[PDB]
RNA sequence: AGUCGGCAAGCCGGAUCCGUAACUUCGGGAUAAGGAUUGGCUCUAAGGGCUCAGCCGACUUAGAACUGGUGCGGACCA
RNA sequence: CGCUACUACCGAUUGGAUGGUUUAGUGAGGCCCUCGGAUCGGCCCCGCCGGGCCUGGCGGAGCGCUGA
RNA sequence: UUAGAGUGUUCAAAGCAGGCCGCCUGGAUACCGCAGCUAGGAAUAAUGGAAUAGGACCGCGGUUCUAUUUUGUUG
RNA sequence: UACCUGGUUGAUCCUGCCAGUAGCAUAUGCUUGUCUCAAAGAUUAAGCCAUGCAUGUCUAAGUACGCACGGCCGGUACAGUGAAACUGCGAAUGGCUCAUUAAAUCAGUUAUGGUUCCUUUGGUCGCUCGACUUGGAUAACUGUGGUAAUUCUAGAGCUAAUACAUGCCGACGGGCGCUGACCCCCUUCGCGGGGGGGAUGCGUGCAUUUAUCAGUGGUGACUCUAGAUAACCUCGGGCCGAUCGCACGCGGCGGCGACGACCCAUUCGAACGUCUGCCCUAUCAACUUUCGAUGGUAGUCGCCGUGCCUACCAUGGUGACCACGGGUGACGGGGAAUCAGGGUUCGAUUCCGGAGAGGGAGCCUGAGAAACGGCUACCACAUCCAAGGAAGGCAGCAGGCGCGCAAAUU
């Protein structure tokens, strides 16, 4: 049973565990479940311990302080590539990538890059260009059918009145009769 | 005479507050014809349940009924009777139904015996889901 | 939980009714929020059909209007004086929908003596100390001074409205419901209705 | 139930589909769209079980993804899409444009119109609504909202839309004279004359319609669809121009056709 | 289980709110049986006189909050 | 009246059994509220400095502030 | 579903199809009470009107408020 | 096809039942060649269940550095498939069963002017006055592990977004109202009156909440829709696009989409309500109520109407026209059997509606669930264990046991 963080206590307790918390992992969405997990209190009950060394010593072990295994990934969102390599705002960035040689058995070597993701390219000011393009026709189509609109009322401003106009013209004819 | 209750009651509309230097009572008409009582204008009663000077909106059905009951206050009961027919008797067999209508204090005088004509609106209460309409004064009983 | 059904309880004749399906979802009912006096907290929940309430539960400032001048200002709440559904609520100071509160004034009277520039509240004896009321009372133009003194014509407050000005707190009622939409809204009691609230205040004293 | 229906059984479906209760215990439920579920005709039917055009359930699916029905001016990938009533189906690979108005049954006629009529339709509007900003909205009865319409378009006239512009280009006003199209109900599918009006505060108004024929009959406010001015149509009407020939005489018209070709 | 035998001792006990059987001479049985509550404190409501408002006057009931090591008919009475 | 068989009835036994509905106690669990603050941050603070007050790296502590 | 129209499933129970040297058609109709809605009829059966006339009509005379059309426009 | 015959008597005519007669299912017995249809663990046990399966899902168009395959024209990143994983959506439909349930469910009829609604469809989406693209985690993966055991997971290194946060130029150049410095014109002995402009700052989109003021378009009727003003704007903050793919033609402009959202309609509903309708029972005649029973007022809560709930008042409400109580071998209806005309009986059962997943209860997620092929308890029952623990719900399809007169292929 693994030991919840921060949970005071050596012994071992049951808890919800929700989306967000250790020790668990929801298979339905919105699923808790109640799981046994041990105190974050170190004592003899245990069977291991995750140990990780913050200063290295003085001394070198010849397990630890001597396998040293690089990066398994570079960056790949574009802004974090400037931030590596103290690139400007301005100067190319697609050649800076790091790209690894692959090699094995069967196969002649080739080296693989990832894509990179969030740089700016002609597709996305294209994509940019289009949308403000379609800003520019509401604006134009709102101006255009209510002054369209504008005047067709107008058309019956004087169709609404001048039909008034023959009303009133008979109730005076009408109090003639 | 009015405001008899804990708060402060008032038709939700109307604003008597505006600075001077009586009061523009609210009512409205209810339709299908049905004429709103001039003491439903001219009277200073407050009711939110009131078809005339409340918030209900008569739709639905149209019912009509006799009274019987008027001890609850601002509610009465009517009694709708009517003939249930029985397929194998070819015949029919006195049936009735008492259902609680809201009397709004228009109304004024209205006794045992008057014949209503309800409306159905929203529920009200519990039991209650129709509006006193118009009041047709019973057979005789001109004293 | 709590649900709000109507099956649960007796027929009109006085039957008891049988449950022939258990508690629905859509017959849900919640705590009550019980908002009070103080610093803003608002807890909002999620309700039929993924919107939300606010859930107030403590408030200080409300957006209060003066009906007669046509004026509101989000002024700051003092105390609850009156509730007509439960004299509890008064004790154990909550904010519900039609509630007598006190307001500070400061927000209405500084707007009065902007648009009429007259002298409201100020007890006699004592003047203005910083001056900036007294920059609102004069060196008007000409111009501009005949359309504000026609505001005279209408510068008359009730007595009563008038008095709480001395004490610098409005009697208001809330208009809005906190437990449901977060806010604390509603106007400032005037002529007949703060009238008779006032009756059943100075009665509570006895 | 917990939600909404997905299904829909063989026999529950509306008759007027007219699908044999002996193939597949299910129907094909219409998907949500702009007339409702029982005067619709899912799209599946009409190739289907209509022209003859495909055999399963599959065949029409794999001409819909071919990008090959254009309803009203606009392509359509779903099957089960509702075409309701008045609903231009045009055809490019054919060149045939389908129009989907009443048969003088309950069922729905396959009515082959000129292309050049193929480019509008009419639409009975259902309200007048004023829009946030005083801007007039009025909605058809295949609910489109179509803002700044003419002022004197009110709540139970039709209009004669264009469809790749969307725009209104002329309206016909109810009262009696013109012609109507009764769309549900007993006389679902009779075309005639409105003689009549009868007011009905609070519950639904009926309109005396008088056929061509001179059988008048009575039909609700709702269910009626004027098509056009006096006598004379803006629409191309079917066989039998919605008469309902009483049963007798679908009997001597049926024999006489018998042996008249033989 | 002692003993001729529950002898002696013990339990029960006030009040408020509930609830109360067999049987019966219909009156009873009956405080049947069986439950719950009970302190302190701070309040609210209701119950009157004298000239609508003002001025006097007493006790009592019900309800609420808070609070104590669940203790509250704290002894007495029973 | 007597013999045999069967079916119901009364009947001491404060009979028994199984359901149902409950009064009163105790009351799991969730939810809400009032707190709680494990742990994870960032800012600020200066020292060491490469570029022309802004920046990248090294450490610290008040946790001074703030957030989860 | 029942009744029922059409149709040689080889007949029938079925089914909703099928028919002609691309066309021609079908997939109808009736009943579905009781209650509610709509229009007509006025026998039958209820119920009401005016006999302390607070009766009906016909014109009136005064009282109070009010759409106002009017006072050329401004009160 | 509206039909009767035997049996009381010494014999007769009757009342009258018994027994025949014919359907209709349920079981059962005997028998059985063909062929087309076709019911089938409802009745007793909504009793218990081994095992297996029954809900997953990728397009050119959210994330692709797994050589896991694979193209070479590469250095201008990613040919192009693609497991896995993240994300999105669905899992609330269907299927099963009939225990509960007697104005309840349900049916017809209407209302939602008293409410919510994923999706689809159509509208809206530079109105608002101050970026050529921002931030840091995490999965897959590498490595180290634990426990007898699970669809258990811990620790350490990395690494993406249509995941999670943050946030702008533009439109935007001024307009429109409020403050109004100030200036100008006529008349007046004169203060005075009228006609004006006006810097500067402020507020100025929708949605939200409240208040007030007039009648664009509506209804039978709004406290409707729209309009104006004064403010409010929830940090557990309402939007106003920091996305994606194909063609590409002319400093930058343009097509076709995909996805995404606020809001209004629309569809799909759902949820409450209206009127009328339900079997047997009086050896059930009064019932309900300060433990809400019936109303009033004000609130609380809820998506909204309402004793739904709370407080304060009123003393009501139902019943011989059968209330209330009990029973039901009662899910309701469309229907089925049988009939001359009337009826009688059945309806677990493929369609619609309801209810439920061993019994009750509680709840997360979501537009929608009080979900059970989702969780959390308790009760009952039961599995695995290394004895520390872990795990379960066939009234889904098969199948087994049980139960029975009674019902099929793992």
């Amino acid at each position: 049973f693994p030991m919840k963080q921060g949970v005071l206590t050596h012994g071992r307790v049951r808890l919800l565990l929700s989306k967000g918390h250790s020790c668990y992992r929801p298979r339905r969405t919105g699923e808790r479940k109640r799981k046994s997990v041990r105190g974050c209190i170190v004592d003899a009950n245990l069977s291991v311990l995750n140990l990780v060394i913050v200063k290295k010593g003085e001394k070198d072990i010849p397990g630890l302080t001597d396998t040293t295994v690089p990066r398994r990934l570079g960056p790949k969102r574009a802004s974090r590539i400037r931030k590596l390599f103290n690139l400007s705002k301005e100067d190319d960035v697609r050649q800076y990538v790091v790209r690894k040689p692959l090699n094995k058995e069967g196969k002649k070597p080739r080296t693989k890059a990832p894509k990179i993701q969030r740089l700016v390219t002609p597709r996305v000011l294209q994509h940019k260009r289009r949308r403000i393009a379609l800003k520019k026709q509401r604006t134009k189509k709102n101006k255009e059918e209510a002054a369209e609109y504008a005047k067709l009322l107008a058309k019956r401003m004087k169709e609404a009145k001048e039909k008034r106009q023959e009303q009133i013209a008979k109730r005076r004819r009408l109090s003639s009769l | 005479d009015i405001q008899t209750e804990r708060a402060y009651q008032k038709q939700p509309t109307i604003f008597q507050n505006k600075k001077r230097v009586k009061l523009p009572r609210y009512y409205k008409n209810i339709g299908l014809g049905f004429k709103t009582p001039k003491e439903a204008i001219e009277g200073t009663y407050i009711d939110k349940k009131c078809p005339f000077t409340g918030n209900v909106s008569i739709r639905g059905r149209i019912l009509s009924g006799v009274v019987t009951k008027m001890k609850m206050q601002r509610t009465i009961v009517i009694r709708r009777d009517y003939l249930h027919y029985i397929r194998k008797y070819n015949r029919f067999e006195k049936r009735h139904k008492n259902m609680s209508v809201h009397l709004s204090p228009c109304f004024r005088d209205v006794q045992i015996g008057d014949i209503v004509t309800v409306g159905e609106c929203r529920p009200l209460s519990k039991t209650v889901r129709f509006n006193v309409l118009k009041v047709t004064k019973a057979a005789g009983t001109k004293k | 939980g709590i649900s709000r059904d109507n099956w649960h309880k007796r027929r009109k004749t006085g039957g008891k009714r049988k449950p022939y399906h258990k508690k629905r979802k859509y017959e849900l009912g919640r705590p009550a929020a019980n908002t009070k006096i103080g610093p803003r907290r608002i807890h909002t929940v999620r309700v039929r059909g993924g919107n939300k309430k606010y859930r107030a539960l403590r408030l200080d400032v409300g957006n209060f209007s003066w009906g007669s001048e046509c004026c509101t200002r989000k002024t700051r709440i003092i105390d609850v004086v009156y509730n007509a559904s439960n004299n509890e609520l008064v004790r154990t100071k909550t904010l519900v929908k039609n509630c007598i509160v006190l307001i500070d004034s400061t927000p209405y009277r500084q707007w009065y003596e902007s648009h009429y520039a007259l002298p409201l509240g100020r007890k006699k004896g004592a003047k203005l100390t910083p001056e900036e009321e007294e920059i609102l009372n004069k060196k008007r133009s000409k111009k501009i001074q005949k359309k504000y003194d026609e505001r005279k014509k209408n510068a008359k407050i009730s007595s009563l409205l008038e008095e709480q000005f001395q004490q610098g707190k409005l009697l208001a009622c809330i208009a809005s419901r906190p437990g449901q939409c977060g806010r604390a809204d509603g106007y400032v009691l005037e002529g007949k209705e703060l009238e008779f609230y006032l009756r059943k205040i100075k009665a509570r004293k006895g | 139930a917990r939600g909404p229906k997905k299904h829909l059984k063989r026999v529950a479906a509306p008759k007027h589909w007219m699908l044999d209760k002996l193939t597949g215990v299910f129907a094909p439920r219409p998907s949500t769209g702009p007339h409702k579920l029982r005067e619709c005709l899912p799209l599946i039917i009409f190739l289907r079980n209509r022209l003859k055009y495909a055999l399963t359930g599959d065949e029409v699916k794999k001409i819909c993804m071919q990008r090959f029905i254009k309803i009203d001016g606009k392509v359509r990938t779903d099957i089960t899409y509702p075409a309701g009533f008045m609903d231009v189906i045009s055809i490019d690979k054919t060149g045939e444009n389908f129009r989907l108005i009443y048969d003088t049954k309950g069922r729905f006629a396959v009515h082959r119109i000129t292309p050049e009529e193929a480019k509008y339709k009419l639409c009975k509007v259902r309200k007048i609504f004023v829009g946030t900003k005083g801007i007039p909205h009025l909605v058809t009865h295949d609910a489109r909202t179509i803002r700044y319409p003419d002022p004197l378009i009110k709540v139970n006239d039709t209009i004669q839309i264009d469809l790749e512009t969307g725009k209104i280009t002329d309206f016909i006003k109810f009262d009696t004279g013109n012609l109507c199209m009764v769309t549900g109900g007993a006389n679902l599918g009779r075309i005639g004359v409105i003689t009549n009006r009868e007011r009905h505060p609070g519950s639904f108004d009926v309109v005396h319609v008088k056929d061509a024929n001179g059988n008048s009959f009575a039909t609700r406010l709702s269910n009626i669809f004027v098509i056009g001015k006096g006598n004379k149509p803006w629409i191309s009407l079917p066989r039998g121009k919605g008469i309902r020939l009483t049963i007798a005489e679908e009997r001597d018209k049926r024999l006489a056709a018998k042996q008249s070709s033989g």
